[PDB]
C-alpha cells in the first residue's frame, strides 16, 4: 500500500522540513557511532 | 485551590463581617455565568489533545528558529517535552476558567516558572506566544460550539501572559 | 494532509473510470495525451 | 555530566553540521591516549590510600592545624579532612577518564565553597594539600600522565581559591 | 468549595476535568441562587439566632454561668456570645461555598488545643451550636433545613 | 461512581464525609431514572450502532481493511467488530455510574501502549471512537445528547 | 595474542586539547527575519 | 514486641506511573506501636494479609514496654 | 473498593454482557433509597464521638474486664480500645453509604481475626461491644435505616468471631 | 548472584584445592561458547519489544483467557501481563551471560508463586506463555543458542510450577 | 565475576545490557584462554614460591618470629605459611574471574576484625603479600605481570 | 524489656493490689544483690575483648569449623562469628544487671533457632562455645557473680537447642 509521493502535490515548504530530516537520520547515526552507544538514536525516534 | 467564592470569603473574613448586599450581588454575578463557564470547559477538553497539536504546529511554523538547531525545541526529546509543557498551560487554564479567578494559576503553575525555565535555558518569550496562540484559539472551539465568549475564556489566558512575561514598559 | 495518490478511496474513483484521477492533476494529464498522440 | 564525546557533538549539534575535521583531530587524541588513561587510572586505584597518606605528610602534619585550636584537632575532623582529600582524588580520576572538567563543575564544585565557609575550614591549607598530591601522583604514574593529571588538580585548585 | 474539591482531585490524578466532575459544578451553579438565599436568611436574622441560642444554652447547661465556672461574668457572658457569633458567621461562609472547607481552614481545625488552654469545656460549646441548629431550622423552610442543618451537624461532631 | 470518589477521599484524611460531598452524593442518586433513559436506548440499539460506525470508519480510513493492514483477515475483523460493542458496553457503565471509575479501570488504563504490543496503531483507533460517538448521538435524543456526549468525549482524549 | 588490554599509548598529551577554536561564527538570522529578508531582497533591484 | 507479618500488596498503580517492577509477598517484622497504622497502609492498597503472629510479645502485660 | 453501583457492574462484565433488566431492577431500588442512606451518614457523623461513649457504657463499663486483671484497665489500651471501636463505627458508615459490604472485606476484615487472637484480645467482648453499638444507632437514626445498619454491623462481628 | 564462573570458584574454594584439570575443563567449554552467548544477547536486545508480540499472539491470543471472565481481559491486567512477561525475558538473558540459573532464584523465583496465588492468575497459562518464548527466540538466534536458551525458560517452567 | 558486576548495575537501572557495555564480556572471552594459561603457572609454582617469600618477609619484621611474637615455632608457621597459601588462591581466583570480586566475597571483608581477635599484627600480612607481589611478577611475562600485579595491589590496600 | 522490679510490679498489677510485703522481699533481695551486679558488669565491660578470644581459642580454632570445607572458613563468616558471639555476651550483661531472663527473648530468641538452620551453620559448635565462654567469664568476675552470669548462658542454650 505504499506509493512514492510527488513533490508538486506535497509542497515545497512542506518538503523542506522533509529533506533535512533525511540528513538528520544519519547525522545522529554518525553521532551514535562515535558515541559508542545507540541510546541517542533509540531515544529521539520513539514516537517520531 | 482558591475559588472566586472562597476568595470572597477571605475578602470578608479578615475584616470580620457577614455577607452584605455587595456580597450577595457579586456572587450572583459569578453564578449567572456558571452555565457558560462549564459548557465552555467541556468543549475546551473536547479536543484538548488535538488543541495542543494544532497550536504548536502553528507555533513552529510561525517561529522557525525554534526547530532548526538554536533554542531548545530541537529533538523529539525536546519537542515531545515541549508538547507536554504546552499541555500544562491548556490544562490549568481549564481549572481557573471554572474556578472564577486565577488563584489556581497563581500557586500551581506561575510560581517558580520564571526560575524553572531560566535553569534549563527554556525561553520565556515564545511560551507567551504559545499561550497567545491558544487563548485566541481556545475561543474558536467555544465559538464553533455556540457558547458566547469574551469577558472570561481569556481571563485565565492573559493572566498566564501578563504575569509570566517580564514587564517592559 | 492529502497526497494520497491513485487508489479507490482517496479520490472516490474506482479502477474503471480510469482517468478521473487526472481531472485535477495537471501534469500527468499531459502525459496522458502525449503518450496518446 | 558531559564528557569530551558530548562536548564535541554538542559543539556540532547547535551548529547543525556534521563532524568537521578539526573535531576528529580532537577525537583522535582522545582515543589514542586511552592506554595512557587506563594505566593512570589503574595505578591511582592501586594505592588510593598511600597517596593521600603521603599528601598530608607533605604539607599538613605538625602545623597549627593539627595542634588544638586548629581545624584538624579532633579525630572526627582528621577523618573528615582525609575523606574530603580522598574525594579530590576520586573525582580527579573521574574527570581524567572522561577528559572534561565538567564533572567537577557539577559534582564537586557545586557546594564546596558553601561547606568550607560554614565549618570554617581553612581553604588556603587545602589548596596546598591538593597541590601536594600533584607531585605524588606524577611521581607514581609518570611524567606524561602526571602532566595530564595535573590539569584536573589545577582545575580543582582554581575553583578552590 | 465544591469547585475547589473538584479541581484538586482532578489535578492530583493529573487529568482534565471529568465528565463525572463537571456535572457537580453544573449542579453547583444552578443551585447557586438557592444557596445564596439561605445565607441571606441567616445573616438577615443573625441577631435573633445568637440571642435565642444563648437562652437555650444557659438554661440547658447552667454550670458554665454559675460563678467559678468558665463563662461567668457580665463581660464573660457577652464574650461568650462573641464566640457564638463566630460559629454562626462561618456557617454562612460554608453555605455559599457548598463545601464546608471554609470552616475547616478557619474555625474547626485547632479547637481542641485552644479551649483546653482557655479552660472552656469543649462539649459545652457543642451544646450551643446544636441549640442554634434548632433555631435555624425553625427560622428556615422545609427543604433548606436539610441543607443548612447539615453544615451545623458537621460542626457538632467536629467539636465534641 | 460518585460514592467511591468520596470514601477513598475520606479514608486517608481519617474523616467522616462532610456535607459538601453528601449533598453531591444525594444529587447523583436522584438522577438514576434520568440516566436510565440513556442506558437502554444504547442497549437494544446496539447492533444498529455497531456496524453503522464500523462502515463509517473504513469509509473514512480504509487502511485497517487494506491488504497489509490490521483487519485484512476476517479473524481480525471479527475481533475488531467485537471491540466496538465492548466499548459500547463500558461507556454505558460510565453513564450509569455517572463518573469515570468504571470507564477508567476496565478499558482505558494502559491502552496507549498495549495496542502497540498488538498490531493496531493508536490514532486510527481514536477515529474509531469519534465516529462511534456520532453514530450513537444521532440515535440519542437531543436534550439528553449533551449528557452522554462528555462520556464519549473522554475516550478521545485519553486514547490519543 | 588475544590481548587483555589494547592501544598504543603514544607520545603525549590530551592535556590541553580542551579549548576548541571556531568562527561560531556570528548570527546571520535566517528564520523569522524572512519577511524582512524578502523586503531586503526585493529592495536590491532599486 | 513485634508482629511477624506475612502480607502481599498488589501495587495497582504501576502501569500508569510506569516504574520498575519490584516484587511483593514479603515477610517482615513490624513493631507494636504503629500497627494500628501500618496494617491500615496495607489495607489501603488492597493488600491481603495472611498471618500475623506477635514474635516476642508476652500478651496482656501492663508494664514492660 | 467495590461499590453497590459498581458490583452490579462487576457482576455484568465478568459475564461480559450488557445490563440485564433484573440488574436494572436491582439498581433502580438502590437509586431510590439514596436520601434514606445519605441522611443517616450525616446524623451518625454529627455525634460519632457520642455513640461510642454510650456504646461502651452499655456492656463494657464497670465490668470485670474494666476492673484490674482484665485487659482493658490500664488506660494505655482503653484509649486504644475506644479508638479501635470508633473505627468500627466509621467503617460501618462507609458500608452503609456504599451499599455493599465489600469495603469491610478489603480494609477491615483482612487480618483482623489473627491480630486479635495473637494479642489475647477477647472477641466475645468485642461482639458484645459492637452489638451494643448497633442498638444505640438504630434508636438514633430511626428503625428504617437501623435495619440498613444491621446488615453491616452484623457483617463485622459475624466475620470477626 | 552465583555465576557459572563463580560456581566453579565456590566449589573449588570449599574443596580448598586449586584450579586443576577438573576445574578448568568447565572453563574451556565456557569461553569457547561465551562468544556465542553474547551474540544471542545482542539480537535479543534489539528484538526485545518484538518477542513479546510474537509469543502472546502464538499462545495467549484468540483464547478464553482473553474473553471476559478470564484473568487477562481488562486492559489494566493486559498491560500488567506484558510487564510481567517482558521481565521474564530479560532475567532469562541474564542467565545466558551467566551460564547459571541462580539469578532466577534470587530475583525472580523467590516469592513470585505466592503472589500469583494471592492475585489468582492461572499458573499453567504462564507456562504456556513461557514455552511460547522458547521457539521464537531460537528462530532469531539460531538453534545452537536455542539449546542455551533451552535451560532457563525451562527453569521458569519447572520453578514456577 | 566480570559478568556479574556488569549484570547487577544494568539490572539496578532496570534496563538490558547496553551494547557499549557488552564488549567487556566480548573482550574477555577471547582472553579467557590467556588467564587459564596464567593460572596454571602460579598454582604449580606456588609450593616453590611459599618457602622464600615468607623467609623474605621475616627480615623486615623479625619480632613476630621472636617469642612474644605471634609466629614462634614451626607449629606457629603454618598459621602464617598457609595464610599466604590461602591468599594466593584468592589471587588465582581473581585471575580467572576477571575482576577482583571473589576476594570481596571471600578474603577481605573481615580482616580488620579477624586478626584483631587472632592477635596478629595486620600490617605484616600486607607486607607478606607485598613479598608475594615482587616474586610472582618475575615468574611470568611482563604483560601478565602488570595484570596479575593489579590483583595483588588490591590486597595491598586491603590490609592498608 | 521487663525488669525484676517491673516483674514484681507487673505481677502486682494483674492482681490490681498495692505492694505486698512478700513482693517487698522479692525486690529487697534484688536490692541486696545489685551492688554485686554493677561491679560484675564493669569487669565484663573492661575485658569484653579478652573474653571472646579465649572462648574461640578453647573450642573453635584448629578444628573442623575452620577447614576449607566448614562454617567459619572465610573471613566474612569469621567476621560474623565474633559478631554473633559478641551479642551473646553483651545481652547477658543487660540480663545480669536487670536480674531477668526477659530481655534475651525480645532481642536474642525471636527466631534464632531457625535462623541458624536456614543458613547452614551448626548449633553444636555454638553450644560448645558459649559453655566454654561461661567458664572464662566465671573466673574472671568471681564465681559468686558468675553464678548469676552462668544461669543466663544456660538460658541461651535452652533456646538455641
Ligand atoms: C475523446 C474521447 C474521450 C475521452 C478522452 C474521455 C475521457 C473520459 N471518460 Mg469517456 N467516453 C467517450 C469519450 C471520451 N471520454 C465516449 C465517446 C464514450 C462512449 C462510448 C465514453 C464512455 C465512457 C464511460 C462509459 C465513462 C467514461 C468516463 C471517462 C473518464 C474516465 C476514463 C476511464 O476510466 O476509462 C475507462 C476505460 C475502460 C473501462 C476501458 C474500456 C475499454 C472498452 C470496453 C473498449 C471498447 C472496445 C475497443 C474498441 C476494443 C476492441 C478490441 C477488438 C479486438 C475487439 C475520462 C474523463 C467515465 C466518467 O464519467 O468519469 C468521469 C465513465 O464512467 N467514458
Ligand atoms: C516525510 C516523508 C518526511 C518527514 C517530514 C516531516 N517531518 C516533520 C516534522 C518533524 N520531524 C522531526 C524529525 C526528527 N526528530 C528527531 O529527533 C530525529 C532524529 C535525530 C529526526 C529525523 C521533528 C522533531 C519534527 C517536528 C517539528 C517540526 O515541525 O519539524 C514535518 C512537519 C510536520 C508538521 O507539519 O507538523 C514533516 C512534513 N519526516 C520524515 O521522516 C520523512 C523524511
Ligand atoms: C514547548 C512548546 C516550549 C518548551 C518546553 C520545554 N519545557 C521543558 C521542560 C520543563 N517544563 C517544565 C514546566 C512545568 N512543570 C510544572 O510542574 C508546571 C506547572 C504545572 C510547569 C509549567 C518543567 C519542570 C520542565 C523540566 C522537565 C520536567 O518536566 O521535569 C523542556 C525540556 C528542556 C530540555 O531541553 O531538556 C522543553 C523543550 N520549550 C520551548 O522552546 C517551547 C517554548
Ligand atoms: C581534609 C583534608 C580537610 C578538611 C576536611 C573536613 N571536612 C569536614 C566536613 C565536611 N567535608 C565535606 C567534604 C566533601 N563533601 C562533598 O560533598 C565533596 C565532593 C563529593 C567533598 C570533597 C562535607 C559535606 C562535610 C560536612 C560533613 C559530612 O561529610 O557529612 C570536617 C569536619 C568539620 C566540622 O566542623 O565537623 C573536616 C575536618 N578540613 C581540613 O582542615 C582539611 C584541610
Ligand atoms: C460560650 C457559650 C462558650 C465560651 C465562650 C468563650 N470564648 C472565650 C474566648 C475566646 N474564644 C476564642 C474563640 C475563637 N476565636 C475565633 O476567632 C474563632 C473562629 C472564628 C473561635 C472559635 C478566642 C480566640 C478567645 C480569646 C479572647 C478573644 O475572643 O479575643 C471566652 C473568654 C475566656 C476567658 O477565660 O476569658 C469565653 C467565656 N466559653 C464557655 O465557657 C462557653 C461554653
Ligand atoms: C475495644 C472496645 C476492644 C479492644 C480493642 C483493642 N485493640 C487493640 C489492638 C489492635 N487492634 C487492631 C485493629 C485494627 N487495626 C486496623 O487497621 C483496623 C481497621 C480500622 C482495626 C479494626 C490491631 C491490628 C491491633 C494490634 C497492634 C497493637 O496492639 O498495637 C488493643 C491493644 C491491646 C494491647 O495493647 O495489648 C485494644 C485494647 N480490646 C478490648 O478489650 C475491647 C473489647
Ligand atoms: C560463631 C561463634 C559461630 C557462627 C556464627 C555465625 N553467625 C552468622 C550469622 C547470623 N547471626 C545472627 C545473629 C544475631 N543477629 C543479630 O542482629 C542479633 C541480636 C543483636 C543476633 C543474636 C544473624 C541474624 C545472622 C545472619 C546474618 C548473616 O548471616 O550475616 C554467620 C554467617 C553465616 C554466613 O554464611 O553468612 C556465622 C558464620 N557460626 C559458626 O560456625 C560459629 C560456631
Ligand atoms: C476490555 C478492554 C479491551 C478491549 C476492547 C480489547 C481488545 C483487543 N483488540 C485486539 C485486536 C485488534 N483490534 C483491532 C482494531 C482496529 N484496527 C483498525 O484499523 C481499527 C481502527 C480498529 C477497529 C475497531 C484489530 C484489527 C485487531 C486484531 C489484531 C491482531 O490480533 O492481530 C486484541 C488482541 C487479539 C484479540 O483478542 O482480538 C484485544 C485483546 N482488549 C482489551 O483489554
Ligand atoms: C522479574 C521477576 C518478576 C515477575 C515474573 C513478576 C510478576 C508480577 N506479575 C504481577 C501481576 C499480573 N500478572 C499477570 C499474569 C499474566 N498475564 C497473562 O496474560 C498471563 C496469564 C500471565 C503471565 C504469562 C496479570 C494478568 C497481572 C495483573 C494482576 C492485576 O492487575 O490484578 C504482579 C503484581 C503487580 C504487577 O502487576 O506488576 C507481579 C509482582 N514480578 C517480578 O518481580
Ligand atoms: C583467605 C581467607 C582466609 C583467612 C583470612 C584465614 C585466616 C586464618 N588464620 C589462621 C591462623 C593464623 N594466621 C596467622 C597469620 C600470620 N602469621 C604471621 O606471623 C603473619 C604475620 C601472618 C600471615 C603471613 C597467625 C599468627 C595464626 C595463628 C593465630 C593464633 O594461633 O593465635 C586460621 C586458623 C588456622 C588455619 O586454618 O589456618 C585461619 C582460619 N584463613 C583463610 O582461609
Amino acid at each position: 500500500g505504499f506509493r512514492p509521493i510527488n513533490v508538486s502535490r506535497y509542497g515545497p515548504g512542506n518538503m523542506t522540513k522533509s529533506l533535512r530530516d533525511l540528513s538528520w537520520f544519519l547525522r545522529y547515526t554518525t553521532y551514535a557511532i562515535v558515541a559508542g552507544d545507540p541510546n541517542i538514536i533509540a531515544v529521539n525516534v520513539r514516537g517520531l | 485551590m482558591r475559588d472566586a467564592v472562597t476568595s470572597l470569603i477571605k475578602n470578608y473574613d479578615i475584616t470580620g463581617r457577614y455577607l452584605d448586599r455587595d456580597a450577595i450581588d457579586s456572587l450572583k454575578s459569578y453564578f449567572v455565568t456558571g452555565t457558560a463557564r462549564v459548557q465552555a470547559a467541556a468543549t475546551i477538553t473536547a479536543n484538548a489533545a488535538e488543541l495542543v497539536k494544532q497550536a504548536a504546529s502553528q507555533l513552529f511554523g510561525d517561529l522557525p528558529e525554534l526547530i532548526r538547531p538554536g533554542g531548545n525545541a530541537y529533538t523529539t526529546r525536546r519537542y515531545a517535552a515541549c508538547l507536554r509543557d504546552m499541555d500544562y498551560y491548556l490544562r490549568y487554564a481549564t481549572y481557573a476558567l471554572v474556578a472564577g479567578d486565577t488563584d489556581v494559576l497563581d500557586e500551581r503553575v506561575l510560581q517558580g516558572l520564571r526560575e524553572t525555565y531560566n535553569s534549563l535555558g527554556v525561553p520565556i518569550g515564545p511560551t507567551v506566544v504559545g499561550i497567545g496562540i491558544l487563548k485566541d484559539l481556545a475561543t474558536e472551539k467555544v465559538q464553533a460550539a455556540g457558547i458566547e465568549v469574551g469577558a472570561y475564556l481569556e481571563q485565565p489566558f492573559d493572566h498566564l501572559i501578563s504575569e509570566l512575561s517580564e514587564t517592559d514598559v | 494532509s492529502y497526497l494520497g495518490g491513485r487508489d479507490q478511496e482517496s479520490t472516490g474513483f474506482a479502477w474503471w473510470s480510469g482517468n478521473a484521477r487526472l481531472i485535477n492533476l495537471s501534469g500527468k494529464l499531459l502525459g496522458a495525451h502525449v503518450a496518446h498522440a | 555530566m558531559q564528557d569530551a564525546i558530548t562536548s564535541v557533538i554538542n559543539s556540532s549539534d547547535v551548529q547543525g553540521k556534521y563532524l568537521d575535521a578539526s573535531a576528529i583531530q580532537k577525537l583522535k587524541a582522545y582515543f589514542a591516549t586511552g592506554e595512557l588513561r587506563v594505566r593512570a587510572a589503574t595505578t591511582i586505584s592501586a594505592n588510593a590510600a598511600n597517596i593521600v597518606k603521603e599528601a598530608v605528610a607533605k604539607s599538613l602534619l605538625y602545623s597549627d592545624i593539627t595542634r588544638p585550636g586548629g581545624n584538624m584537632y579532633t579525630t572526627r575532623r582528621y577523618a573528615a579532612c582525609i575523606r574530603d582529600l580522598d574525594y579530590y582524588l576520586r573525582y580527579a580520576t573521574y574527570a581524567m577518564l572522561a577528559g572534561d572538567p565538567s564533572i567537577l563543575d557539577e559534582r564537586v564544585l557545586n557546594g564546596l565553597k558553601e561547606t568550607y565557609n560554614s565549618l570554617g575550614v581553612p581553604i588556603g591549607a587545602t589548596v596546598q594539600a591538593i597541590q601536594a598530591m600533584k607531585e605524588v601522583t606524577a611521581g607514581l604514574v609518570g611524567a606524561d600522565a602526571g602532566k595530564e593529571m595535573g590539569i584536573y588538580f589545577d582545575y580543582i585548585c582554581s575553583g578552590l581559591s | 468549595s465544591i469547585v475547589t474539591k473538584s479541581i484538586v482531585n482532578a489535578d492530583a490524578e493529573a487529568r482534565y476535568l471529568s465528565p463525572g466532575e463537571l456535572d457537580r459544578i453544573k449542579s453547583f451553579v444552578t443551585s447557586g441562587e438557592r444557596r445564596v438565599r439561605i445565607a441571606e436568611t441567616m445573616t438577615g436574622a443573625r441577631e435573633r439566632i445568637i440571642k435565642e441560642a444563648g437562652n437555650q444554652l444557659f438554661q440547658k447547661r447552667p454550670d458554665v454561668v454559675s460563678p467559678g465556672g468558665n463563662a461567668y461574668g457580665e463581660e464573660m457572658t457577652a464574650t461568650c456570645l462573641r464566640d457564638l457569633d463566630y460559629y454562626l458567621r462561618l456557617i454562612t461562609y460554608g453555605i455559599v461555598a457548598g463545601d464546608v472547607t471554609p470552616i475547616e481552614e478557619i474555625g474547626v481545625v485547632g479547637v481542641r488545643e485552644m479551649y483546653k488552654s482557655l479552660g472552656t469545656p469543649i462539649e459545652a460549646v457543642a451544646e450551643g451550636v446544636r441549640a442554634m441548629k434548632s433555631v435555624a431550622t425553625s427560622l428556615l423552610s422545609g427543604e433548606d433545613a436539610a441543607e443548612a442543618g447539615a453544615y451545623f451537624d458537621y460542626l457538632i461532631g467536629a467539636m465534641s | 461512581t460518585v460514592v467511591s470518589q468520596v470514601i477513598l477521599k475520606a479514608d486517608d484524611e481519617l474523616r467522616y464525609p462532610t456535607t459538601g460531598e453528601l449533598k453531591n452524593i444525594s444529587d447523583f442518586l436522584k438522577t438514576g431514572e434520568q440516566r436510565l433513559r440513556i442506558v437502554d436506548t444504547l442497549t437494544e440499539n446496539e447492533k444498529k450502532i455497531v456496524d453503522r460506525a464500523s462502515a463509517q470508519l473504513w469509509k473514512k480510513r480504509p487502511d485497517f481493511i487494506a491488504p497489509g493492514g490490521n483487519a485484512a483477515g476476517q479473524r481480525e475483523r471479527s475481533l475488531c467488530l467485537r471491540d466496538y460493542g465492548w466499548y459500547l458496553r463500558v461507556i454505558t457503565y460510565g453513564i450509569l455510574s455517572g463518573d469515570k471509575d468504571p470507564i477508567e479501570s476496565i478499558g482505558l488504563i494502559g491502552v496507549k501502549e498495549m495496542y502497540n504490543s498488538l498490531g493496531v496503531p493508536m490514532p486510527g483507533m481514536v477515529e474509531a471512537i469519534r465516529c462511534l460517538k456520532e453514530a450513537s448521538l444521532a440515535l440519542l435524543d437531543d436534550e439528553d445528547a449533551k449528557e452522554a456526549a462528555p462520556y464519549f468525549d473522554f475516550i478521545i482524549q485519553a486514547m490519543s | 595474542n588475544g590481548g587483555m588490554s589494547k592501544t598504543p599509548e603514544g607520545m603525549t598529551f590530551a592535556t590541553d586539547y580542551l579549548l576548541p577554536k571556531s568562527t561560531a561564527n556570528r548570527r546571520r538570522p535566517g528564520p523569522n527575519m524572512n519577511m524582512f529578508r524578502d523586503m531586503a531582497r526585493q529592495m536590491s533591484s532599486k | 514486641r513485634s508482629f511477624k507479618v506475612t502480607a502481599c500488596v498488589p501495587s495497582q498503580t504501576r502501569i500508569r506511573t510506569q516504574r520498575e517492577l519490584q516484587n511483593t509477598y514479603f515477610t517482615k517484622l513490624v513493631p507494636y506501636d504503629n500497627w494500628f497504622r501500618e496494617q491500615q497502609r496495607i489495607m489501603k492498597m488492597g493488600g491481603k494479609i495472611v498471618k500475623v503472629e506477635l514474635a516476642t510479645g508476652k500478651p496482656g502485660t501492663n508494664t514492660g514496654l
